């Protein structure tokens, strides 16, 4: 690409949510959406081959019809109400209809099966910006009419993509799925508690954010697409292991790491409105979300792997990759937990 | 896990490009004929477009 | 007029429903892609001259605007899809599985 | 009809036996078709008529389950009359299991779900009885 | 949830309702805890680009340092304008619904009681 | 400053660079053929630089001291016990053919990162579109299995395509005698103890495969020992060639702005060569691995970046 | 008992459910047309959901 | 909103026709600007769970000007009688209703 | 003639039906034609004129390119029209079935309130201004040169990067 074009596109890409947050009309923010749509494409498929065309397409296709329901649930209210915003007292229909639209969005179960693929065939980038600017928007949509969902499919939703990303980030040696499953399952600790206080939904988006972004930079370091391609990291960039370990054990949360805040207080949140059970089944799902980040953390820093012959050179040469924010997004992760109650 | 399904299930390659079969350039044949009023009455000129 | 806008919401209903359901092809999806914006716009601008608020008569145009864009760009990648495969057909895409 | 499944509930267990038996029954059925749904959907056969055997087999073994919970429900509560005791769901569930274990020739998958559907169906037996809801409005 | 709060001035960081909360001491332990958080970033970034850790980058890590703390104190003093409008707000409910909190008062344990549970 | 999108706007382009004489250009043949003396005199008249061939000490030499290193760190493999024993259960053979082929990535890579910045001209010898001669001739022997051959076609498979071939090649023949006969007076006793066979399949995998899909893309120049020689004719004859039918007249700067930051960074040029397919005459294992680790990092010179040691000498490592 | 019976309750009934419960979820083939078809199952039991609860 | 900028700014880029009862080009009165502008003006200061119990006389006479229901309701039965007493040879229509009139201006 | 808008709204579920069915891009962009001309009618019927041209005029335009397209890229040698599959004419066939009984059933679970065939031609405009001028759809159309300056901004913006997102799909 030229710089004209991926100014024009990076700006775009900014526009979509920023069009889609400063707009009360719902018809500017469907514009946003429809804005990040059309721009990611380009650099989804930049690379040119089947891979990188059929995750286009997919992506494509599954956003357009998504936008189209929304569009619908936009004119349904407008022709009940004239008013291009959903008031209170509106039709449940309406407000379902949106709302499973935005999951087929964001890629939340049973709308998940385009997440996995779409992220296998593309970079590193625009894995990252995938799962995380283009999960904000979307989210602040849910944001702005908490009170207006159902608290019970809001919650099967839920309760669907924690299982499901469990279950399918488990059994993945492709790095850019785990991320994807493990996006899902995030996706539904989010979406469980936005009709309950939606500040720790963005408390969980923040910390996933801070969580991926280092973790897919941990990837580009060396193009890492494989258990047995980050495996071998003690003999190319062997300080990453201590991030890498404490990052993934901040994903799958667990208590000195500022990972198990969301999912401690969001239980609590729950537990204070009688979402006993299903918390508890979300929890324990959890340890199943973490036990394959157990067995990339074994694959590539306790048990150290085989190496090669020619992973020497690289031993020879120097880097100048790491930007200064890794250390600094993965050490505001893994060691945040005291800072909670500045945090909520 | 090797199901029974997915047994059959080869890897990916390191670079996200795979070997394809690479399709055949079937052209278009067209007879730029006799009864052409370009041709001269007698001319077949059989040719391969691309378009 | 509800008859009317009943019936747009059923056409609507019919080409999600297609867009759904695939067939060996993928412009004809585009195509249901396509009646969708259209009974949307219809539906839009019935609205708005049955209420006579003509303050949201720029919603259509806008919605056309961004609908063809959309086309532009499935257009664009139906393009790539016939220069990697070859035959248009959807039932080719299913090497990401692996 | 929501009240039809409501109805589970208007007289307690030991009673009426067969209503709550083809109650739990069209309940399995619902469930077993909406797996052969996504079962066929997803992971299709090689033909229409294999779809629908695989549909009825499916929904005929979900239909089983929820047959012989719903007996077994009622009739320990019938027998030994404790109709406020989760142990006849959990007796229940485990008769689920092992029809799931027949349909299934397996006697790993019997137990499996004798023990799960067991514990599942008690802690719904706690739940009805204490006041758990599942789905909750926001109240805090 | 306190975003429909009256007087709430949009995208606005420390209104001057804040400034009559006592700010931090700037000794405060979670303050030096981001110095701390910052300290370390400074180390794993030269630990990263295979530099000496301690040894390298001195501004780097002071200037790592003074953007934690930075950031923090004027965060922090947010939280804490936050928290206050919280309690605020909760005592004038209080103070304005008493019926739905009666004024209670309790008995003592020679009055009540409560059944003993041999253990044995 | 290091080389981005911004030095490109500020106008470091690379169009601006090229003059005539900024041509990528291999001189290719059998064992002994006078390449070295053809190369060295072909940059001289043109104001090329030469870039020798590239032996198992090449990224010893562009890196840190300049040095050879222990044959423990620059690689685990020799020449002369290829000659001496190549079909060896330790898989000498296929880690040496490796090894060259990452070293010919390597100098390939520095060549156009000098052609691309300054526009000065590379001279090369036997760069990575001809080391696959070498691994045919193990293969037509029993030097080497064929799932190594595999594994080599696969790393070309994923590295090749992402550099521009050279405008042109310099194949200079030497019939199969000649080139013993040239061995037998060179005066080494390791490549003395090689077959006819050996160069033979050698000569056959140039003239078969390595011109003509190469011509493809190049200029072949084909020459004979009595042409090698005289090497002022071959001067003369690069001067006046039309560098056409190549994929370097589809490049614009930006085409060059990403081969060259591809190129800026080494080790997303030999990341493909360290992939995980786990043969046994490659792999090494986590002891062995690890002791040759820290060996190497408790070197003079290595255990940080380069500005950053104080064991040799440098200063200001407080303030970098 | 040690070896073999609380190994076959506890642990390793947990891993087969888990293992087995991915296999039949995660074995999809990357098929626009089933995933859609999925969708509309989804579209559909919704409205279902919500005619009936209403 | 989520990120109240055009407050933060006091522009109004797209909450200016929101509703009904907006500015219209030349100031031709979209129908129910009424009912909406009623409805909005009680609906203020409260914030939505309140509004929604104590504005419902004027929401409902909102919604009933705009789509419009009970009206055809009304007009259907009043039609559905005509037509029961036309066909029992009971009421004939007057000259006004049959196409038989003085026009009045 | 108070049937028309119904027999209007009822073609174009037809035409969507027949779209939805997929047959070819041809006849299925002939379906759209029919389709957008039946909106433009209704939308006039409706009291809007410049929006139904437009309508039309987008359309055939897109629709152009659909064909240029299908032929290239989405051409079988037998392109399966609708009667091509006895399957797809029952789907049609039945779909017309279904709307015809679903309408004379939604026109006896309630009076009126969803279809109304007794009262029809009725309820259209509701509330005309008799008297009038500078009244039609184009002003409020162009209100997005005034009053509504930010509908304008980033439909263009829209159509700007659409190009060049194409170029670079297209590289
Ligand atoms: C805990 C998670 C550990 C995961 C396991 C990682 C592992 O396998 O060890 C690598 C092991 C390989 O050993 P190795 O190849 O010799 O290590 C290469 C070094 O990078 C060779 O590096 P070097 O010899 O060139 O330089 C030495 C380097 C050595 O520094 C390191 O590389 C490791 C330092 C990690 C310290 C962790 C302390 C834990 C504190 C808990 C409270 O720097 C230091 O001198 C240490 C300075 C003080 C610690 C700096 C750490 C700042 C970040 C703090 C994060 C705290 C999180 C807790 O395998
Ligand atoms: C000691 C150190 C403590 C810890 C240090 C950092 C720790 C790193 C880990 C943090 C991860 C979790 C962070 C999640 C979080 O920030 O809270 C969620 C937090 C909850 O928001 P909310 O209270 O539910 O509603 C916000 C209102 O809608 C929006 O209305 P508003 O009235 O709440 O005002 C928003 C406020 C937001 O500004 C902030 O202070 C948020 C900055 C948080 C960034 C993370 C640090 O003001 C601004 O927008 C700043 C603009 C200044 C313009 C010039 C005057 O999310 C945000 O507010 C993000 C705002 C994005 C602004 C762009
Ligand atoms: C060192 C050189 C830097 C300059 C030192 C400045 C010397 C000075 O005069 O000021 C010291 C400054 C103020 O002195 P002060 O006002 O006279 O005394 C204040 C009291 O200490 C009052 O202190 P406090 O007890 O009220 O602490 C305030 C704040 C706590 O704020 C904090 O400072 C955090 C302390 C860390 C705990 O919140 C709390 O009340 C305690 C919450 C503790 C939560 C810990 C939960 C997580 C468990 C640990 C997880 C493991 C770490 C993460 C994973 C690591 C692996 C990657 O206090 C300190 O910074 C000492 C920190 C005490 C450590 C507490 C550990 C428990
Ligand atoms: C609640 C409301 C708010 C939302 C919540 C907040 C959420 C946070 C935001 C969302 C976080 C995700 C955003 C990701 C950003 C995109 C990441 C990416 O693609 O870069 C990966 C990038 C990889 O760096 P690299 O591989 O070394 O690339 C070096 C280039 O090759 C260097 O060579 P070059 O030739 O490519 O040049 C690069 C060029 C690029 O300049 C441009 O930006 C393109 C425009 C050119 C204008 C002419 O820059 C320049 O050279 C100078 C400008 C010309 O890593 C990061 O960006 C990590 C930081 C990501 C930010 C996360 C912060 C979260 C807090
Ligand atoms: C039309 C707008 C969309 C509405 C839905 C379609 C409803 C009509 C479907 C009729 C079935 C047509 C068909 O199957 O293809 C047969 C034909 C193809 O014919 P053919 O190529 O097989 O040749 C037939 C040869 N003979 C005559 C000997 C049998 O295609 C069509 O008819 C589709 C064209 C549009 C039809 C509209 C007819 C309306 C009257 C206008 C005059
Ligand atoms: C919903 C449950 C669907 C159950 C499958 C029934 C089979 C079927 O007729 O629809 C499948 C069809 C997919 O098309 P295809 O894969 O090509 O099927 C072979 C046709 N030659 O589907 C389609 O092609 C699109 C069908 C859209 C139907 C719209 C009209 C609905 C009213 C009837
Ligand atoms: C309203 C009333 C609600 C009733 C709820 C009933 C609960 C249904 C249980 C979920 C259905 C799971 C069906 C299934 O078994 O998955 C099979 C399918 C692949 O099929 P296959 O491998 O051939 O079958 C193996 C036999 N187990 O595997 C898959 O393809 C995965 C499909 C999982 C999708 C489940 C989502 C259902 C919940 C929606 C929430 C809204
Ligand atoms: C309160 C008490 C609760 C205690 C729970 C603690 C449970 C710990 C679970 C650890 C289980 C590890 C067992 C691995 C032993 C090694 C076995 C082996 O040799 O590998 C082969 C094994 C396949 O064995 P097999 O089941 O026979 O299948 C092949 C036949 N076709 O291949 C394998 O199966 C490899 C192992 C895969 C593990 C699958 C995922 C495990 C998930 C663990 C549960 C997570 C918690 C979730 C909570 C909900
Ligand atoms: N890829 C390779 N595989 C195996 N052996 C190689 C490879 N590259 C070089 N060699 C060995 O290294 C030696 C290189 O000699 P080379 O052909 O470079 O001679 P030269 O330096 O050009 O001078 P002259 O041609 O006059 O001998 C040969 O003996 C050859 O066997």
């Amino acid at each position: 690409m030229n710089p004209i074009t991926l100014a024009i596109i990076y700006f775009t890409i900014f526009l979509g949510p920023v069009i889609t947050m400063s707009s009360t009309n719902l018809m500017l923010m469907w514009v946003g959406l429809e804005f990040s749509l059309l721009a990611i494409i380009p650099m989804l498929i930049n690379k040119k081959n089947p891979r990188s065309t059929e995750a286009a397409t997919k992506y494509f296709v599954t956003q357009a019809t998504a936008s189209m329901i929304i569009l619908l649930a936009i004119v349904l209210n407008y022709k009940q109400l004239g008013t291009w915003m959903f008031q209170q007292q509106t039709n449940g229909l309406i407000l379902n209809m949106t709302l499973m639209a935005l999951s087929m969005k964001l890629g939340l179960a049973p709308f998940h099966f385009w997440l996995p693929e779409v992220t296998q065939g593309i970079p590193l980038h625009m894995g990252l910006i995938l799962l995380t600017w283009q999960k904000i928007a979307p989210l602040s949509i849910l944001i702005q009419i908490y009170p207006l969902l159902n608290s019970t499919i809001i919650l099967m939703l839920a309760i669907t993509s924690i299982f499901m990303g469990a279950w399918g980030g488990l059994n993945q040696t492709q790095m850019r799925k785990i991320m994807a499953y493990s996006s899902i399952a995030h996706m539904g600790w989010m979406l469980a508690i936005l009709p309950y206080n939606p500040s720790l939904t963005l408390l969980n988006l923040m910390i996933y954010i801070i969580l991926t972004a280092p973790m897919f930079m941990a990837l580009m370091l060396n193009n890492s697409m494989t258990i047995n391609s980050i495996s071998l990291l003690w003999n190319k960039t062997p300080a990453m292991l201590t991030m890498i370990s404490l990052m993934l054990l901040s994903l799958g949360g667990l208590p000195p790491l500022t990972g198990f805040l969301p999912k401690w207080i969001i239980i609590t949140e729950l537990m204070k409105n009688n979402c006993l059970i299903m918390a508890t089944l979300m929890a324990m799902m959890a340890l199943l979300n973490l036990f394959f980040y157990t067995r990339l953390i074994y694959s590539t820093s306790l048990t150290m792997f085989p190496t090669n012959n020619n992973s020497k050179m690289m031993t020879h040469q120097t880097k100048t990759k790491p930007n200064l924010m890794f250390s600094t997004l993965a050490i505001m992760s893994t060691m945040t937990l005291p800072l909670a109650p500045q945090l909520i | 896990y090797p199901s029974k399904e997915t047994a059959h299930w080869k890897p990916p390659p390191w670079n996200d490009v795979d070997i394809l079969k690479e399709k055949a350039v079937t052209n278009m044949t067209l007879n730029f004929g006799p009864q052409h009023p370009a041709a001269h009455g007698v001319l077949r000129l059989v040719l391969e477009l691309s378009g | 007029m509800p008859s009317t806008f009943f019936n747009l919401t059923m056409a609507f209903s019919l080409s999600l429903l297609g867009t759904l359901m695939f067939r060996s092809h993928l412009m004809s999806t585009l195509l249901c892609l396509e009646g969708m914006v259209l009974s949307l716009f219809i539906m839009t601008s019935v609205t708005s001259l049955n209420s006579n608020s003509m303050s949201s008569m720029p919603i259509p145009i806008t919605i056309l605007v961004f609908a063809a864009c959309e086309a532009a760009v499935g257009l664009a990648l139906l393009v790539k899809v016939s220069n990697t495969y070859g035959t248009d057909y959807v039932q080719n895409l299913n090497l990401l599985q692996c | 009809v929501k009240r039809f499944f409501e109805s589970y509930h208007e007289v307690p267990d030991g009673t009426q036996c067969h209503r709550k038996t083809y109650i739990t029954t069209a309940l399995g059925g619902i469930c077993g078709i909406i797996g052969s749904a996504y079962s066929v959907s997803l992971n299709p056969a090689d033909s229409t008529l294999e779809a629908v055997a695989r549909v009825g087999r499916y929904t005929f073994t979900a239909a089983a389950i929820g047959a012989m919970f719903g007996l077994t429900t009622c009739v320990s509560a019938q027998v030994r009359e404790k109709p406020d005791d989760p142990l006849n769901y959990f007796i229940g569930g485990c008769a689920g299991g092992l029809t799931l274990g027949a349909r299934t020739h397996s006697y790993g998958t019997a137990a499996m779900g004798c023990v799960y559907m067991g514990t599942a169906a008690a802690l719904f037996k706690i739940g009805k009885l204490e006041g758990w809801e599942l789905f909750p409005t926001p109240k805090v | 949830m306190m975003n429909g709060r009256p007087g709430h001035e949009p995208l606005k960081f420390l209104p001057d309702e804040a400034r009559s909360l006592p700010p931090p001491k700037l000794n405060d332990p979670r303050l030096v805890y981001m110095g701390l958080l910052g300290y370390c970033t400074g180390l794993m970034d030269n630990m990263l680009r295979m530099r000496p850790v301690m040894r390298a980058g001195l501004h780097r890590q002071l200037l790592f340092v003074t953007s934690f703390v930075f950031a923090g104190y004027f965060y922090l003093k947010r939280q804490n304008y936050l928290y206050a409008v919280k309690d605020h707000d909760m005592f004038g409910y209080i103070k304005l619904h008493p019926e739905d909190f009666p004024e209670k008062e309790k008995k003592t344990y020679a009055e009540i009681l409560e059944p003993f549970h041999p253990v044995r | 400053l290091r080389y981005g999108l911004l030095a490109a706007i500020l106008g470091d382009k690379t169009t601006k660079k090229l003059h005539e004489y900024s041509r990528v250009i291999t001189v290719d043949g059998n064992i002994c053929s006078g390449k070295n003396k053809l190369a060295k005199e072909i940059a001289q008249q043109l104001g090329m630089k030469h870039y020798p061939e590239a032996g198992i000490q090449y990224s010893s030499t562009t890196t840190g001291d300049g040095r050879p290193l222990d044959i423990e760190f620059s690689g685990s493999c020799s020449l002369e016990k290829f000659y001496d024993d190549p079909k060896s259960n330790d898989g000498n053979s296929y880690r040496l053919q490796s090894w060259l082929y990452a070293s010919r990535l390597l100098q390939y890579a520095d060549a156009l990162e000098h052609l691309l910045s300054t526009g000065q001209g590379v001279v090369l010898e036997r760069s990575i579109y001809s080391d696959f001669v070498f691994l045919e001739a193990m293969y037509n022997q029993g030097y080497i299995r064929k799932q190594c051959v595999d594994h080599y076609n696969e790393i070309k498979r994923l590295t090749l395509p992402e550099y521009l071939p050279p405008h042109a090649v310099i194949y200079i023949d030497v019939p199969v005698p000649e080139v013993q006969s040239r061995i037998q007076k060179k005066g080494d006793p390791h490549e003395m103890k090689v077959t006819s066979a050996y160069l033979q399949d050698i000569e056959n995998a140039y003239k078969k495969t390595f011109l003509p899909k190469m011509s493809e893309m190049c200029e072949v120049l084909v020459y004979d020992s009595w042409e090698a020689e005289d090497p002022t004719k071959v001067v003369e004859d690069i001067e006046y060639l039309k560098y056409n039918k190549g994929p370097w007249l589809k490049q614009d700067d930006w085409t060059f702005h990403y081969l060259r930051m591809l190129v800026q960074d080494k080790t997303e040029v030999l990341n493909y060569t360290t992939i995980p397919v786990y043969l046994p005459e490659i792999t090494i294992g986590a002891h062995q691995g690890s002791r040759i680790y820290n060996s190497f990092r408790e070197l003079p010179g290595r255990k940080y970046a380069p500005g950053y040691n104080a064991e040799v000498g440098d200063k200001w490592i407080w303030l970098k | 008992l040690d070896l073999i019976w609380l190994e076959k309750t506890i642990p390793k009934s947990t891993s087969t459910l888990h293992t087995n419960m991915t296999t039949l979820t995660t074995n999809q083939k990357g098929l626009i047309k089933l995933y859609f078809m999925s969708f509309l199952i989804n579209i559909i039991l919704i409205i279902i959901l919500y005619s009936i609860n209403l | 909103p989520f990120l109240d900028i055009q407050k933060k700014l006091g522009i109004s880029l797209d909450r200016h026709f929101m509703f009904l009862s907006a500015e219209q080009p030349y100031k031709n009165a979209a129908r129910c600007h009424a009912f909406e502008k009623e409805w909005i003006e009680c609906a203020h200061g409260i914030g939505g769970t309140r509004a929604k119990k104590e504005c419902k006389i004027e929401f409902d006479d909102f919604e009933e000007c705009l789509l419009r229901y009970k009206t055809m309701r009304r007009m259907h039965d009043i039609k559905k009688q005509r037509e029961k007493l036309m066909k029992e040879g009971k009421y004939t229509p007057p000259p006004h209703h049959s196409g038989r009139e003085e026009p009045r201006p | 003639m108070n049937n028309y808008i119904f027999v209007l709204s009822s073609l174009f579920l037809v035409g969507c039906l027949g779209l939805a069915l997929k047959p070819s891009p041809i006849y299925g962009g002939l379906g759209l034609i029919v389709s957008g001309f039946v909106g433009c009618l209704m939308v006039l019927g409706f009291g809007g004129s410049f929006l139904g041209l437009m309508v039309f005029l987008i359309y055939l335009g897109g629709m152009l390119v659909v064909f240029g397209y299908t032929t290239a890229m989405a051409t079988e040698e037998y392109p399966e029209t609708w009667g091509s599959n006895w399957l797809i004419l029952g789907f049609l066939v039945l779909g017309v079935i279904m709307e015809v009984f679903l309408i004379c059933v939604l026109n006896y679970y309630d009076e009126v309130g969803v279809i109304n065939l007794d009262g029809l031609g009725d309820w259209l405009m509701y509330e005309v201004d008799d008297v009038g001028v500078m009244l039609e759809g184009g002003i409020g159309v162009a209100a997005m040169y005034s009053c509504a300056t930010w509908m304008m901004v980033v439909a263009g913006w829209s159509l700007f990067a659409g190009i060049f997102i194409i170029i670079e799909i297209t590289r």
